């Protein structure tokens, strides 16, 4: 057999879905020579002197939603592209053709080379997978998309109904930010409906996890 | 493969009419016929990849 | 290519008979025979797998309800005695003895069947090279 | 309340991770295993490089940690490593949801095993040796993530399962490894899907159909 085409915004009337991102602790913070992240544990003067909170500032959450999502059964059977929303506004479009690795330290360093570089490759230097449209995602996205927030606090309904009840052609969206405190607002006004999975509050990798398996039985992905 | 066979041993059954083996084969085949669905068995699937 | 489907069933029955009881080399002379009908008859998968007997983790109970009232209900419809190929009811009864035919004590026949259970690579098997066989030859290449 | 493995009665679902990177080594402080901190420390021993892999654990812990499940106190996970431990954990247990603070727990829990809270009110990481068999219910059934056995729903799986009867599901944390790390503790094998499914997503999978199938 073969694996499914790839699935970013040039898979667009085709089967496809976008997974989305927002509210993390992502940009470069140079140590004075080279490009880091903001860490809270690590640091103590760097992150209490540039002006965010260790409550606040979380930089794991994309790459625990990325260990969470990158190696789901619907993205290996080719319906999901991911869409980034950096807290510098970064707009960041990742095709499936890869899987990030969940160290967070090799994760970090790939993230800080991609935030001194914007320009990844492939290992068969024929598809650089990282993209970066014009932002923000809903610039390029599919011409049929379906966007939603996957709140704990909207309509908590069971994930294959409301899954099943799309149509094949639209483009499924949730948006996700794992703020430690923070409140379902991030995407709220790229979203076009508010719905619920969970009764409990939960991460953005719990979350893009329950999504994943919701959308893996829908129709049977 | 027990269809012909255990006939024979009903031809056995024809045969002598006395013996205890025979009967005996008969109902051991009988019990696994019955217990047998005999309906069928297939596989050959496939999917994508990574 | 003017053959018909009722009377390639009932050869394929015929030679599952012929198989199940004769020697190894036999079995495996007719084995090939079986591979390229099956690789040019499409239909006859349908005599290797039935569809509607499977069941399905995502089903209803309804349609397992159905499939069970089905299967018990199962007769073997062929007949044996029938000397017309078309009149032998061998398309609708599946063919078991290929089955029985799987567990031998001969390692070659148990490979010819693990290759024809899967799905099939190539159109041309080659059944020349394995046309010739016998006890003394098998013998042969085991010991060899 | 909160399922333990003392009430083996009432059915408590047991998570038990399997081939977990935890390796200590002395420095003079004693020093957790690290895949990107040390690197001559794992090529002069005598071990090989890949066998650091310690965030997993972590990961799952925190995967299972705001669970609607574990909201409920359903879910006890259970560890098991290479060194010859096993810990136990109940899903009211509360840590730093940052590695590098979760650093400072990995290293309490690798040389006191035994953490009482902040609150100093209950010890939430408790120190068990083999066997796991004795912290689930006497009825209960044991089921192994492996890509042998055919792909099975978890709704389907779990609507046939009793309500006394437990669910202990073992969760292979290695990055490299064997599904019969627990084969002869493991009854039976299960599935999520014919495509890629992970460790940690497998676990939030299992939650997720455990939610579907039981209003959680």
């Amino acid at each position: 057999p073969q694996a499914p085409p790839v699935l970013t915004s040039k898979d667009k009337i085709t089967k496809r879905m976008i997974v989305v991102l927002a509210m993390a602790s992502l940009e470069t913070h140079k140590i004075s020579d080279k490009y880091v992240l903001l860490n809270c544990d690590d640091h103590q003067g760097l992150l209490k002197k540039m002006g965010r909170d260790i409550s606040e500032a979380r930089p794991d959450i994309t790459h625990q939603c990325l260990l969470t999502l990158l190696d789901s059964p619907i993205n290996k059977a080719g319906k999901l592209q991911v869409y980034i929303q950096t807290s510098r506004g970064i707009l960041i479009e990742v095709n499936p053709t890869v899987r990030i690795p969940r160290t967070f330290k090799r994760f970090s360093g790939l993230m800080v080379q991609l935030l001194h570089k914007l320009s990844i490759r492939s290992v068969n230097s024929e598809e650089k997978l990282l993209k970066v449209i014009k932002n923000p995602i809903t610039d390029h996205l599919p011409t049929k998309c379906r966007k939603v927030t996957l709140s704990f606090d909207a309509p908590v309904i069971r994930v294959q109904d409301y899954i099943e009840k799309l149509d094949d052609d639209e483009s499924i969206c949730v948006f996700v930010g794992a703020m430690a405190r923070g409140k379902d607002n991030f995407a709220d006004e790229y979203v076009d409906e508010k719905v619920g999975l969970s009764n409990y509050p939960l991460s953005a990798s719990v979350a893009c996890s329950k999504f994943c398996h919701g959308a893996e039985d829908a129709w049977n992905i | 493969i027990i269809l012909p066979i255990q006939q024979l041993l009903s031809a056995y059954t024809s045969k002598y009419s006395d013996f205890e083996k025979p009967r005996n084969i008969l109902n051991k085949v009988e019990k696994l016929t019955k217990f047998t669905e005999h309906i069928p068995l297939a596989l050959q699937n496939h999917k994508p990849v990574s | 290519t003017h053959l018909s489907a009722h009377l390639v069933a009932s050869f394929i029955k015929k030679l599952a008979r012929l198989t199940l009881e004769s020697p190894p080399s036999a079995i495996v002379t007719v084995i090939p025979f079986i591979y390229n009908l099956i690789r040019k008859h499409p239909n006859c998968m349908i005599m290797l797998h039935n569809p509607a007997f499977i069941s399905n983790p995502f089903q209803t109970p309804d349609q397992v309800a159905n499939l069970k009232t089905l299967k018990e209900n199962y007769v073997d419809p062929f007949d044996v005695h029938e000397s017309d190929p078309e009149l032998t009811h061998a398309l609708d009864s599946s063919l078991w003895e290929l089955a029985s035919l799987m567990e031998h004590y001969h390692p070659n026949v148990a490979t010819l069947a693990k290759i024809f259970a899967q799905p099939f690579k190539k159109l041309s098997y080659n059944m020349e090279d394995f046309l010739d066989w016998n006890y003394d030859s098998l013998l042969n290449a085991e010991s060899s």
